This record gives C-alpha cells, sequence and structure tokens, in this order.
C-alpha cells in the first residue's frame, strides 16, 4: 500500500493537480544571516 | 535560578559542564573558533 | 625554629570591548524620517518594509554582544592556560618549592 | 578567508580520503568497534534549521 508502509513522508502537501495552467515556478527562501565580529583586531 | 538543558559528566569527583559550544555560537560564519591551534615540530 | 608567614598579592584589571555595525540605506531612512509621504497606501507597505528590515537588522546586532562574550571568554581562557603536560608532573612530583 | 595552505591542499589532505576506508561488507568477517566509525559518524552530524 502507501498509507501505513513506508514509501512517503518526506514531501510537502501543497496544491496543483493539472498541474500547469501554472506555467510558473521559481521559488526559494532567504537566510539571513546576522553580526559577527570575532574577539581580536580583525 | 532557571532550568536549562545541559549535559553534566561526572569525572573523577567533581561535576563539571561539558560544553563543545561550536554549535550554539560561531557557526555558519566567519569567526575562529578556537581549540584548533597549531603546534610547530 | 619556623616562622609563620604572611602573603600578599595585587593583581590590576585588563580592559577590553565589543563593538558592531548597523547601517540602513538611505531609501528606508527617507522613509523613516516621513519626508515625501504622499498620504497614500501604496508607501505605507514600504514604510512597513523598512521598519522590518530595521527590526531584522537590530535584532541581531543586539543579540551579538550576548553570543560575543563566550568569544571573549574562550579567548582569555586559551591564552592564560599552561599545557597539561608541563603543569601536571610540576605539581605532583614536586612538594612545596626552592 | 582561507588563503593557499586549505585547497591546494584539497587534493593532498582529502586525497587521504583517496586512500584508506571503504565499501562495508563481506571479507573481514570479524570486527565491531569502528565500522561504525563512518556507519556510528555518517547518519548524524551538524548545524540546524
Amino acid at each position: 500500500r502507501f498509507l501505513e508502509l513506508g514509501l512517503s513522508v518526506a514531501c510537502i502537501c501543497t496544491k496543483f493537480p493539472e498541474l500547469a495552467y501554472v506555467r510558473d515556478g521559481v521559488i526559494q527562501f532567504e537566510v539571513q544571516q546576522p553580526m559577527i565580529a570575532r574577539d581580536g583586531p580583525h | 535560578n532557571a532550568r536549562v538543558p545541559a549535559d553534566l559528566v561526572i569525572v573523577g569527583d567533581k561535576l563539571v559542564f561539558l560544553e563543545a559550544l561550536e554549535r550554539r555560537v560561531y557557526q555558519a560564519t566567519r569567526v575562529a573558533y578556537p581549540l584548533i591551534g597549531n603546534i610547530d615540530i | 625554629v619556623d616562622q609563620p608567614v604572611h602573603n600578599y598579592m595585587v593583581k590590576r584589571i585588563h580592559k577590553r570591548s565589543l563593538s558592531a555595525a548597523f547601517a540602513i540605506a538611505s531609501e528606508a531612512l527617507s522613509l523613516l524620517s516621513n519626508t515625501y509621504v504622499d498620504g497614500t497606501e501604496i508607501d505605507s507597505s514600504l514604510r512597513i518594509r523598512a521598519i522590518q528590515q530595521m527590526a531584522r537588522n537590530l535584532r541581531t546586532v543586539l543579540d551579538s554582544f550576548e553570543r560575543g562574550t563566550a568569544d571573549q571568554l574562550l579567548g582569555v581562557l586559551l591564552e592564560k592556560a599552561p599545557p597539561l603536560s608541563l603543569l601536571s608532573p610540576i605539581n605532583k612530583f614536586q612538594p612545596e618549592g626552592h | 578567508h582561507l588563503n593557499r595552505v586549505a585547497r591546494a591542499a584539497l587534493l593532498s589532505d582529502l586525497k587521504r580520503r583517496v586512500c584508506a576506508d571503504m565499501f562495508f561488507m563481506t571479507r573481514h568477517a570479524r570486527e565491531p568497534r569502528l565500522i561504525s566509525a563512518y556507519l556510528s559518524d555518517m547518519v548524524s552530524c551538524t548545524q540546524p534549521s
């Protein structure tokens, strides 16, 4: 089967069956990176 | 006082913190994690 | 016949400091100063974005000092410690001194 | 912010990773305290998100 086995939980439920009236996905996400400075004259 | 998750190992007769701060601090970035010094032979 | 001894020691403080930088672009500064507001929704969104950027920066420029004190302590402790391979035989094999 | 000491030796240290230890199972039928030294150190390791 495909409930009780395993062959899936690492994905995400989001949505398009009929797909491609959707052209168009370049989908992304950032990372911010915060303030480093060291200790010492660098 | 406040409860805080950290690992404490008993060695000899003294209870000492066992901190390996490389993950919480110095992480994904531009700082020299010390304890990686070099020796000359 | 031995007579008892007193010892006096004096240590002096050492000074360091910590700094961090924090910038806002001219676009955001002009939005925040409320000089060129047109009283329309389209600039309210931009001003809110500028405020959120100020936030997402000032956050971590101030979180930085707490996360930096640890680095300072590691630096001073590494500079402070003599190696074990030389400290151990000194204090075990040698009782008192002189 | 490193110089020409780490990756000019990317072929002189890594290619260590070019000379010792290997593809698991079945000639030396005989060893449990390092088979999990790349088995017990490759599955769970670093930084979060």
